[PDB]
DNA sequence: ATCGGATGTATATATCTGACACGTGCCTGGAGACTAGGGAGTAATCCCCTTGGCGGTTAAAACGCGGGGGACAGCGCGTACGTGCGTTTAAGCGGTGCTAGAGCTGTCTACGACCAATTGAGCGGCCTCGGCACCGGGATTCTCGA
DNA sequence: TCGAGAATCCCGGTGCCGAGGCCGCTCAATTGGTCGTAGACAGCTCTAGCACCGCTTAAACGCACGTACGCGCTGTCCCCCGCGTTTTAACCGCCAAGGGGATTACTCCCTAGTCTCCAGGCACGTGTCAGATATATACATCCGAT
C-alpha cells in the first residue's frame, strides 16, 4: 500500500497532514472533521496565491525580482479588503505607502 | 555686575587666602594684582612674555606660582614681585597648585607627561604614578589640607594617593552611565570640609565626599554625593568651582558664556548669571569668603556680588 | 550668491525619499540601551536577541509613523502645516490610548 | 574699685574741646575743638606734639586710624579731613555733607569711614579715594555719634531724635531700631568691644548699655549730670571693667560695669567734662573739660 | 473682601496675645502666664445685647476675667487696666476698671454659667449701662458710667484659666426681652456691615455717592 | 532542532503563479507569519462559533462560514467555492 | 551597570527624519520631548509584558516571540520573526 | 495671572520699575522709570503689619519721638504701619487725577495692599493716588490737577 | 413586504440629541446624511456577521448573542447580554 | 417682550442633561425598520430578537456617541464650535475606519 | 463521607467545582492545575468587589439603593486601571460620564 | 433547561462587601457577561502562554503571569496576593 | 455690574407596583475515593549568543545662523444654526391571535480517535553563483533669480 | 521667464552571499481497522415574533429670525529650514568568556478518567418595598435694562 500525501489527493500544495497536526495540537475541538483541514488549507493556498501576486506585480512595476517587503506593503495598502483584513496588522520593513495631502502640495 | 576697566587681558585669576587681593594674568605675560577693597591694581609684576595660564597665592599669600606658555614656572615674592625660582620642563604645563600645608611644595600637572610634584627649597621633583601608562592628559589636584593627591586621566580613572609616598590609597573609574569613560576635564575640592567635584568631558559635574572614596578603597564603585548638569541644553564647563563654605557651586558655560549655581545637599540649581552674548567666558573663582565670584572672558574681568 | 531653496521643499523630497526607502530611521544603539533602560525598571540584568530588539524598534517605528501620519491629518483637519502636541493628544485620544 | 589720680593737664584750644581720642597704640592723644584745630599731644607724660589745622569751622569730633597713621576730623564746615599723623598732611578733605559734621569713625580694617552730620544723613566714605560710597537718610534729627562694630559689618548711630539704629554695612539696611519707651535725645553710642552690646548716652543724665542679640537694655547708669552736650562714654577695660563718662557737674564719672555702681569721681575740671578718652593699654583716662576749663588732664590709677 | 473664618460669630483669632490658646471643642480660651485678653469677632455699636460665659476651669490659682472692652485694649493687659474696659474678676464678683476693683457686686462660682446684658445708645453715653446675671439671675448693675466708642466682648485669662464666650439659640438662662440681641444676630449685623463698608469704598471705581434718608 | 513552515509551499505556489520570480528570505517569512495569522483566526472562530452552537465537531461547514464571517465580499466568495472545490475532490475518492 | 537617559539619546535629527518619512514639513520643538515621553510610554508596556512572557518563560534573556505575542495581544502583531 | 504669580512678578520688577526723585509735587517722590500698563501691578506699600488695636498706642508712640506715622489701613483688622520699616512706597504723594489706585489683595492667608496702575503710565511720570483721606476741620493739595479738590479732605 | 428609506427615518432632531449627549453645541447641515452613511456602514458589517452567525445557527431568526460575538470579534464588546 | 435665550445655552443645557441621562435618543421603530431593511439585503425574512435590536441599537449609538466626542475633540484642535464633515472622516482615519 | 466544597476549603463564593468544569469544557488545555480555578475565581472576587463597590459608591452617592447601569459607566470610567482595562468595552444603558471641555464654556 | 450563572456568588459578594446596597437585573447580567468576558480573557492568554511553553499542562503560575499580563498595575499585586491566599488556603487542606 | 422676572430644576409627598428578595423540591455536578501515565521537573552537557571591550570614520549630530513663511491675533460680515412656536405624525401601549421556528427529546450511524505499521515528504546542512548592492560617472530634470 | 546649478536616473562593471538546488535522513503522514459516540435527523412543543389594528401624544418638520461663529484677509514675529562647520560615537570588524538556552534522560506527582452519592443551584412561586411617576414648591441661573 504506498503512501500519498493527502494533499495530493486534494492536489493543493500545503501540507494538509501539518495542517491537520497543528489542529489537534491546537486545542480547538476535541476531534476535527476530515475536510475542515483541506478547505482551510485551500483558502490559504488561495489567498497566499492572492498576495504572492500582488507582491510580484508591485516588484516587476519596480523592475525587480527578489520581491522585498516593500513591495507587499504597498500591495496590502493597495488592496482594500487585505487592507480592511491587515490594516490592524503591522509590517517589518513596511515603511508607508506614497500618500500625499492635497493641502500639503506648493503653489 | 560690576566690571574693571584697569586691566586688560584677563587669562587667569586667583584670589589669595582671605579674598582680598586678585592676581590675574594678562596676555603680554604680566601679572596684575588687584584690590577688591581700595577697588585697585595693587601691583604688577613682568612675569613673562608668554601669557600666563595658571596662578596660584601661597598660604602666607607672600608667593604666587606662576606659569607661562613657555613652559616656564615661577615663584613670585607678591611684596616684591621677583622670581623666586624658576623652572622650564616638556610637553607644556597645563597647571600649577601650592601645596596648602606646605608652600615649599608644588605640583604641576604638564600637558603630556605625568603631574610631578616639586619643592622650592630643594629643586627637587617626585612623578606621581599614572594607572593607565597612556593617558597623556591626567589632571591633578591636592586634597583641602594636602593630605591626598586625586589624579583623574582623560579616560576616567580616579587615583587617590597619599601625598607624601605616592602609595595608591583610593581608585575608581568614573561611568558615562551606560560602561563608557570620559575625559576628567578638572578636579576641585572645597576650602572648607570635604566635599570636592570633577568636571568631565560628559559635561556633568559629579559631586563627591572624599571620605567616601577612601573608604571605598581601590577599584571601587563610589557614587557622587551630587550629578550636575544642564538638562536643558547640554553645555559643557570651561571651569567650575565650589563656594567659599563649600554649599554652592558655579559652572561657567563658554558655550553660551552663562554662570550656573546649584546647591550641595540639594544640587537645586541657586540661579543663572548671563555675560555678554558676544564675550567667550574663560576663567572663574568664587571670594572664598564673600558671596562674589570673578569672570574673566574675551579677557575682561566682571565681578558678581549678593547684597542682603 | 548663495543659493538657499524654498522651505519645507528640501523636507519634501526628504518626505519623499523617505516613503521611497524602507530601513530604519532610528540609530541602532541608542534605541537598543533605551529597551535595557525601561527593562530594568521591572527587573534588572535581562538579556535580550537582536532580532528580538530589531522587533522591537520596527515595530515602535511602525506605530510612530502611523502616529505621525494620521497626526498630520488631523492637521490637515486643523488647517495648519505646523504640528502641535493638541494634534498628537487627541490622535491617542481617537486611537483609544488615553 | 579704681584710684585714678590727676597725672598730667593739658590745655592750648584757644575754644570749647568737642573730643580727644587715645592713639590705639597708646602713643598720642588727639584733641578736637571748635578752633578749628586738631592737637596731638604725647600720651604719657602730657607733651603737646603739635597742632593740625586746615578746617574752615569748629570741629565737631575726630578719630584714630587703627594702625594708628591717620585720624579723621569731622569739622563744622561740613567736612571731614583724613591726616596723615605722622606728616599732618591733609591727605583728603571729604566734601558731600550737606550741613555740620558731628561725628565720624573708621572701620575696624581702618579703610572706610562712618560720619554723622547735622543733615540728618549718615554718608559712608571711601579712604584710600576719599569718595563717597553711600548715604542714608538716617535720622530725624542731627546725628550726634556713628561708630562700627567689631568688624565693620554693622553700624550704629544714634541721634537727637532718641533713635539708636543698627544698619548694615554691605547694603545700608536699617537692621534694627532700639527704643526705649519714650524718646530720649541720644548723643553718643558705640559698640561693646566684643561687638555684643552698645552703650548709649541720653541726655536725661542716663548711660544705657544693650545687647544687641536680644535687642534690650541690659544695663543702666545713672548719678552722672548730661542733658544738652555729647558727652562721651568709654569702656575702662585696661584694669577692672568699668564704665567712665563726663558729666556736666565737672565730674569723671566712673561706674562699676556689672554692678552698675559709681566706682570713682574724679574731680578737678572747672566746667563740664566734655570728652572722656581711655587709654588702649594702661589705666590712663584724658579727660576733657569746656572753655570755661579748656584743660585736658590725664588720670593713672593702680587698677 | 473681609470674609471671616468662621462659621458663627465667635472669638476672633485676630485680636488675641501670641500667649493665648483656643480649643474649638468649647472654643475654651486659656493662657499659661500672667494675663492676656482675647475678644469677639463682632462689636456692638448701638442697641441693647447679651452674652453669656460658661467656666470650665477654675483652680485658686486660676482666676479669669470678663467683660467688655473697647479698642485701645491692649490685649496683653487683664481686661480692665485701662479706662476702656469693664470686667469682672472670677474670684468673688468684683467689678474690675482702670484697675481699680470694686465690691459693687454678687459673689462668683467657679461653675458660674454667667450672663452678660448691655446697653448702649444709639461724657457717659446716654442710658447706657451694664447688667450682670448669674445664670439669669440678676448679680446687678456692673457700670453704667459707659464711654463712647464700639465695645466688644471679652475674656482675660490668668495663668490656666479656662473660659468660653457663647451667643444666644443655644441659651440657658435666657432674657425674654424682644429688644435685645444674641452675640450671633449683631455678628452678621456687622459682617453686613462691612461687606457694604467693601462695596462703598469700591465705589468711591465709579464718580458719585448717594444714602437714603438719613436717620437709619 | 525540527521546526516547521511552508515557505517550500510558499515556493510551490509562486511558480504556480510566477515561474519567474524569486523572493527575500525576509518576504517568506512574513508571508508564512501571515499564513500562520490567518490560520490561528479562522481557528479560533469556528472553535467560538461551534461552542455557540454548543458543537464539539469542527467540520467543513463551520470552516465555510467562520471565512464568510472573516473574509469580505469576493474574497470570501472565491474562497469558499475554491475549499468547496477542494473538498468535493477529496470526497470523490 | 545602571543605566539612564538613554530618552534624549534619541536625536532631534532622528525624529525629523522619522518625521519626514511620514510626510511632515514643519514641526515645532516643544514636539520632540513629548514624542520621546510618548515612545517610552509605548514601549513602556511592551517591554514588561515581554518580559512578562519571558517571566513564565523562566528565562534570563528576551526574545523576539515575546514582543510578537505581546504586539499580537497588543494588536499591533508585526510579522517575519517566527 | 495668577494673583501670587503677579504678586511674585512685582516683587521682583519692583526695584527698577519706579524711582524716587525731587517732585514738582512736594519734596521726593515715586516716579515712574519704565512705561507701567494700566491695571498693572506698580508697587506694594510693604511694612509692618499689624491689628488696628495696636495702631494708637504706636502712634501716641511716634507722637512722642516726634516720627511721622506711615500706616495704611488695610482693613478694619489690620493696618500696614511703615513707620520704622517700609519701602519705596512711602513716597507716592497724591493726586486728585490719579493714574494709580489702592487694592487689597490675599496671598496664601496674607493680605497685601497693592498700588495698581488706573491707567497706562509711561516714563518718567511721578505716581499718585487717591488717599481718600476723610474731611478733617485742613491740608491744601498742590498736585496740579484742574479737578483737584484743593484739600486731601 | 420589501422594506427602504428607514435611514432618513433617523430624524435630525434624534442626531442632535445624540449630539448633545455626545457634548457638542454647533453643528451643520451636511452632517447628518453623512452622519446616517457612517451608521449605516457600521450597522452594514455587523448585523450580516450576526446573521452569519445565525448562518451557522441554521436558524431564521436573529438573536442578541449573535452581535455579541460579533462586537466581541469587532472588538466593540458589550455586556448585559449573556 | 419676548425672551430668547443665547444661542448654545438651551443646547449646552440638553447636554448637560444628556450627559446626565442614560437611556435611548433613537426612536425605537425606525432603528428596527433600518435594521431588517439592512439584513433584507444579505438575506431576506429574517426573524430578531427584541434584546438582540435593543443591543444593536446601544451598541450603535454608543459608537455614534464616541464618534461625536472626539470629532469635537478634535474640533478643539480645530479650534472651531462647529463640526465639519472632514472632522468626522479624519477620526475615523485615526480610528483606523478608512 | 464528609462534603465540603473548595469554594468553602477557599472560604470564598465563586464555585471552583464550577468554573473547573467550564474550563474543561472550553478546550484550552488537556490537563489542568487544580489550584487554577481556585486562583482564577479568586481573581474574579477580588475584581468584581472593586467594581461593584465603586458601583455602589455611585449608587448611594446618588440614593441608590439597588444599583443601574449608569452606576457602573461612572464608575468603569472614573477609575483609571478599570478604565484601561475596559476601554475598548462597551456597556449597556452606559452613557457618558460628565466631560465638558475647556472652550466650550463661554466666556 | 437549566441554565447557569453566578447572580448567586455576586450577590453573595455584594453582601460580603455591602449587605445595605442592593442590585438591579439588569447590572446583574451585566456582571455576569463580564467576568465571563475576563475569564476568557485569561483563559486564552495562560493557554496561549503554555502553548509558547508547549506545556499541554494549565497550572497556577501561568494564571500568575498572564494576570499580572492583563492587569493595570497594583490590581494584579494586589489580585496575586488573595490569588497565592487562596491556593495556600487550598493547599493547606 | 444688579435686579427683576421667567423659567427650568431639585424635593417632599403618596401609592403602585412589579421587579425582587426569599424560600422549595428536586436535580447532578461537585465532592470523595481510586488508578495510571507521563508531563513536568531536575540535572548534567554543550554552544554559543551575548555581553563585554578597543580603535578608526564619518556620517551624523550639535550648534549656530539668517529669514522668509506661516501661526496667530485681530477684524468684518454673513450665512447657517439655535429656538421657540407653531404645525402634523408616526411612536408607543396593549392586547389579539397564529405559528415558524426555536427548542427539546430519542434514535442510530458514520466518523474521526487511536493505534500500529510504514516511509518519503520534508528539513537541516552544503555548495554556488547571479541578481543585486555599491560605486563612479554621465546625462536629466526641478528651482530659484531674470 | 531661459540658464546655472544641483540632486537625481541610469548605465556598465565588480564582487557576494543569500537563494536555491540537491543529499542524507527521518518522523510524521498514510492506511487500515474498530469503536464509541456527535450529531443528523425526525418529530413533538409553544412562544416569541410577527403582524393588526386603534388610541394618545409626545414628538417631529418647518419658519422665521437673530446672530455669531466660520471664514477669509493682513500684517508680524519668530522660527524652523537650509547650509556650513565641528565634533563623536555608531558602526564595524574582530576578539573572548561564559552563562544561559536548549537537550536528553530519568522519575514520579499530579491529573485525567470512573464511579457514588448528594447538596448546593436552579426553576419556580410570593409577598413587598425602591423607586417610578406626578405635583406643587422652592432655589439657580440666564438675559436684558440700568
Amino acid at each position: 500500500a504506498k503512501a500519498k500525501t493527502r494533499s495530493s489527493r486534494a492536489g493543493l500544495q500545503f501540507p494538509v497532514g501539518r495542517v491537520h497536526r497543528l489542529l489537534r495540537k491546537g486545542n480547538y475541538a476535541e476531534r476535527v472533521g476530515a475536510g475542515a483541514p483541506v478547505y482551510l488549507a485551500a483558502v490559504l493556498e488561495y489567498l497566499t496565491a492572492e498576495i504572492l501576486e500582488l507582491a510580484g506585480n508591485a516588484a516587476r512595476d519596480n523592475k525587480k525580482t527578489r520581491i522585498i517587503p516593500r513591495h507587499l506593503q504597498l500591495a496590502v495598502r493597495n488592496d482594500e479588503e487585505l487592507n480592511k483584513l491587515l490594516g490592524r496588522v503591522t509590517i517589518a520593513q513596511g515603511g508607508v505607502l506614497p500618500n500625499i495631502q492635497s493641502v500639503l502640495l506648493p503653489k | 555686575d560690576g566690571t574693571l576697566d584697569c586691566i586688560s587681558m584677563a587669562l587667569t585669576c586667583t584670589f589669595n587666602r582671605w579674598g582680598t587681593l586678585l592676581a590675574v594674568g594678562c596676555n603680554d605675560g604680566r601679572i596684575v594684582i588687584w584690590d577688591f577693597l581700595t577697588r585697585g591694581i595693587a601691583k604688577i609684576i613682568s612675569a613673562h612674555i608668554h601669557p600666563v595660564c595658571s596662578l596660584c597665592w601661597s598660604r602666607d599669600g607672600h608667593k604666587l606660582v606662576s606659569a607661562s606658555t613657555d613652559n616656564i614656572v615661577s615663584q613670585w615674592d607678591v611684596l616684591s614681585g621677583d622670581c623666586d625660582q624658576r623652572f622650564r620642563f616638556p610637553s607644556p604645563i597645563l597647571k600649577v597648585q601650592y601645596h596648602p600645608r606646605d608652600q615649599n611644595k608644588v605640583l604641576v600637572c604638564p600637558m603630556k607627561s605625568a603631574p610631578v610634584m616639586l619643592t622650592l627649597s630643594d629643586s627637587k621633583h617626585v612623578v606621581l604614578p599614572v594607572d593607565d601608562d597612556s593617558d597623556l592628559n591626567v589632571v591633578a589636584s591636592f586634597d583641602r589640607r594636602g593630605e591626598y593627591i586625586y589624579t583623574g586621566n582623560a579616560k576616567g580613572k580616579i587615583l587617590v594617593l597619599k601625598t607624601d609616598s605616592q602609595d595608591l590609597v583610593a581608585s575608581f573609574r568614573v561611568t558615562t552611565g551606560t560602561s563608557n569613560t570620559t575625559a576628567i576635564k578638572s578636579i576641585e575640592f572645597a576650602r572648607k570640609g570635604s566635599c570636592f567635584l570633577i568636571n568631565t568631558a560628559d559635561r556633568i559635574i559629579r559631586v563627591y565626599d572624599g571620605r567616601e572614596i577612601l573608604t571605598c578603597g581601590r577599584d571601587g564603585e563610589p557614587e557622587p554625593m551630587q550629578k550636575l548638569q544642564d538638562l536643558v541644553n547640554r553645555t559643557p564647563w570651561k571651569k567650575c568651582c565650589f563656594s567659599g563654605d563649600g554649599e554652592y557651586i558655579v559652572a561657567g558655560s563658554a558655550r553660551q558664556h552663562a554662570l550656573y549655581i546649584w546647591e550641595k545637599s540639594i544640587g537645586n540649581l541657586v540661579k543663572i548669571l548671563h555675560g555678554t552674548r558676544g564675550e567667550l567666558l574663560l576663567d572663574v573663582a568664587w571670594h572664598p569668603v564673600r558671596p562674589i565670584i570673578a569672570s574673566i572672558s574675551s579677557g575682561v574681568v566682571s565681578i558678581w556680588a549678593q547684597n542682603q | 550668491k548663495p543659493h538657499r531653496y524654498r522651505p519645507g521643499t528640501v523636507a519634501l523630497r526628504e518626505i519623499r525619499r523617505y516613503q521611497k526607502s524602507t530601513e530604519l530611521l532610528i540609530r541602532k544603539l541608542p534605541f537598543q540601551r533605551l529597551v535595557r533602560e525601561i527593562a530594568q525598571d521591572f527587573k534588572t540584568d535581562l538579556r535580550f536577541q537582536s532580532s528580538a530588539v530589531m522587533a522591537l524598534q520596527e515595530a515602535s517605528e511602525a506605530y510612530l509613523v502611523a502616529l505621525f501620519e494620521d497626526t498630520n491629518l488631523c492637521a490637515i483637519h486643523a488647517k495648519r502645516v505646523t504640528i502641535m502636541p493638541k494634534d498628537i493628544q487627541l490622535a491617542r485620544r481617537i486611537r483609544g490610548e488615553r | 574699685k579704681p584710684n585714678y589720680a590727676l597725672k598730667f593737664t593739658l590745655a592750648g584750644h584757644t575754644k570749647a574741646v568737642s573730643s580727644v581720642k587715645f592713639s590705639p597704640n597708646g602713643e598720642w592723644l588727639a584733641s578736637s575743638s571748635a578752633d578749628k584745630l586738631i592737637k596731638i599731644w604725647g600720651a604719657y607724660d602730657g607733651k603737646f606734639e603739635k597742632t593740625i589745622s586746615g578746617h574752615k569751622l569748629g570741629i565737631s569730633d575726630v578719630a584714630w586710624s587703627s594702625d594708628s597713621n591717620l585720624l579723621v576730623s569731622a569739622s563744622d564746615d561740613k567736612t571731614l579731613k583724613i591726616w596723615d599723623v605722622s606728616s599732618g598732611k591733609c591727605l583728603k578733605t571729604l566734601k558731600g555733607h550737606s550741613n555740620y559734621v558731628f561725628c565720624c569713625n573708621f572701620n575696624p580694617q581702618s579703610n572706610l569711614i562712618v560720619s554723622g552730620s547735622f543733615d540728618e544723613s549718615v554718608r559712608i566714605w571711601d579712604v584710600k579715594t576719599g569718595k563717597c560710597l553711600k548715604t542714608l537718610p538716617a535720622h530725624s534729627d542731627p546725628v550726634s555719634a556713628v561708630h562700627f562694630n567689631r568688624d565693620g559689618s554693622l553700624i550704629v548711630s544714634s541721634s537727637y531724635d532718641g533713635l539708636c539704629r543698627i544698619w548694615d554695612t554691605a547694603s545700608g539696611q536699617c537692621l534694627k531700631t532700639l527704643i526705649d519707651d519714650d524718646n530720649p535725645p541720644v548723643s553718643f553710642v558705640k559698640f561693646s568691644p566684643n561687638g555684643k552690646y552698645i552703650l548709649a548716652a541720653t541726655l536725661d543724665n542716663t548711660l544705657k548699655l544693650w545687647d544687641y542679640s536680644k535687642g534690650k537694655c541690659l544695663k543702666t547708669y545713672t548719678g552722672h549730670k548730661n542733658e544738652k552736650y555729647c558727652i562721651f562714654a568709654n569702656f575702662s577695660v585696661t584694669g577692672g571693667k568699668w564704665i567712665v563718662s563726663g558729666s556736666e557737674d565737672n565730674l569723671v564719672y566712673i561706674w562699676n560695669l556689672q554692678t552698675k555702681e559709681i566706682v570713682q569721681k574724679l574731680q578737678g575740671h572747672t566746667d563740664v567734662v566734655i570728652s572722656t578718652a581711655c587709654h588702649p593699654t594702661e589705666n590712663i583716662i584724658a579727660s576733657a573739660a569746656l572753655e570755661n576749663d579748656k584743660t585736658i588732664k590725664l588720670w593713672k590709677s593702680d587698677c | 473682601y473681609r470674609a471671616c473664618l468662621y462659621e458663627r460669630v465667635l472669638l476672633a483669632l485676630h485680636d488675641r496675645a501670641p500667649q493665648l490658646k483656643i480649643s474649638d471643642d468649647r472654643l475654651t480660651v486659656v493662657g499659661e502666664k500672667g494675663y492676656s485678653m482675647v475678644r469677639a469677632s463682632h462689636g456692638v455699636r448701638k442697641g441693647a445685647w447679651y452674652f453669656e460665659i460658661t467656666v470650665d476651669e477654675m483652680p485658686p490659682d486660676t482666676a479669669a476675667r470678663l467683660g467688655w472692652s473697647q479698642p485701645l485694649g491692649n490685649l496683653q493687659a487683664p481686661l480692665g487696666y485701662d479706662k476702656f474696659s469693664y470686667s469682672w474678676r472670677s474670684k468673688k464678683g468684683t467689678k474690675f476698671h482702670q484697675s481699680i476693683g470694686k465690691h459693687y457686686s454678687s459673689g462668683y462660682g467657679q461653675g458660674d454659667v454667667l450672663g452678660f446684658y448691655i446697653n448702649l445708645p444709639e461724657k457717659q453715653t446716654p442710658h447706657s449701662e451694664i447688667i450682670f446675671y448669674k445664670n439669669g439671675v440678676n448679680q446687678g448693675v456692673a457700670y453704667k458710667d459707659i464711654f463712647e466708642g464700639v465695645y466688644f466682648p471679652a475674656i482675660s485669662l490668668y495663668k490656666s484659666c479656662t473660659v468660653s464666650i457663647n451667643f444666644g439659640p443655644c441659651f440657658k438662662y435666657p432674657p425674654k426681652d424682644l429688644t435685645y440681641r444674641p452675640m450671633s444676630d449683631m455678628g452678621w449685623g456687622a459682617v453686613v456691615e462691612h461687606t457694604l463698608a467693601d462695596v462703598l469704598y469700591h465705589v468711591e471705581e465709579v464718580d458719585g455717592r448717594r444714602s437714603p434718608p438719613w436717620e437709619p | 532542532t525540527r521546526k516547521e513552515s511552508y515557505a517550500i509551499y510558499v515556493y510551490k505556489v509562486l511558480k504556480q503563479v510566477h515561474p519567474d520570480t524569486g523572493i527575500s528570505s525576509k518576504a517568506m517569512s512574513i508571508m508564512n507569519s501571515f499564513v500562520n495569522d490567518v490560520f490561528e483566526r479562522i481557528a479560533g472562530e469556528a472553535s467560538r462559533l461551534a461552542h455557540y452552537n454548543k458543537r464539539s465537531t469542527i467540520t467543513s461547514r463551520e470552516i465555510q462560514t467562520a471565512v464568510r464571517l472573516l473574509l469580505p465580499g469576493e474574497l470570501a466568495k472565491h474562497a469558499v467555492s475554491e475549499g468547496t472545490k477542494a473538498v468535493t475532490k477529496y470526497t470523490s475518492a | 551597570k545602571v543605566l539612564r537617559d538613554n530618552i534624549q539619546g534619541i536625536t532631534k535629527p532622528a525624529i525629523r527624519r522619522l518625521a519626514r518619512r511620514g510626510g511632515v514639513k514643519r514641526i515645532s520643538g516643544l514636539i520632540y520631548e513629548e514624542t520621546r515621553g510618548v515612545l517610552k510610554v509605548f514601549l513602556e508596556n511592551v517591554i514588561r509584558d515581554a518580559v512578562t512572557y519571558t517571566e513564565h518563560a523562566k528565562r534570563k534573556t528576551v526574545t523576539a516571540m515575546d514582543v510578537v505575542y505581546a504586539l499580537k495581544r497588543q494588536g499591533r502583531t508585526l510579522y517575519g520573526f517566527g | 495671572l495668577p494673583m501670587p504669580m503677579r504678586f511674585r512678578h512685582l516683587k521682583k520688577t519692583s526695584k527698577e520699575a519706579v524711582g524716587v526723585y525731587r517732585s514738582p509735587i512736594h519734596g521726593r517722590g515715586l516716579f515712574c522709570k519704565r512705561n507701567i500698563d494700566a491695571g498693572e501691578m506698580v508697587i506694594e506699600y510693604a511694612g509692618i503689619v499689624i491689628r488696628s488695636i495696636l495702631t494708637d498706642k504706636r502712634e501716641k508712640y511716634y507722637d512722642s519721638k516726634g516720627i511721622g506715622c506711615y500706616m495704611f489701613r488695610i482693613d478694619d483688622s489690620e493696618v500696614v504701619d511703615a513707620t520704622m520699616h517700609g519701602n519705596a512706597a512711602r513716597f507716592i504723594n497724591h493726586s486728585c487725577e490719579p493714574n494709580c489706585y489702592s487694592r487689597v489683595i490675599n496671598i496664601d492667608g496674607q493680605k497685601h495692599i497693592v498700588i495698581f496702575a488706573m491707567r497706562k503710565i509711561y516714563r518718567g511720570e511721578e505716581l499718585t493716588y487717591d488717599y481718600k483721606f476723610p474731611i478733617e476741620d485742613k491740608l491744601p493739595c498742590n498736585c496740579g490737577a484742574k479737578k483737584c479738590r484743593k484739600f486731601l479732605n
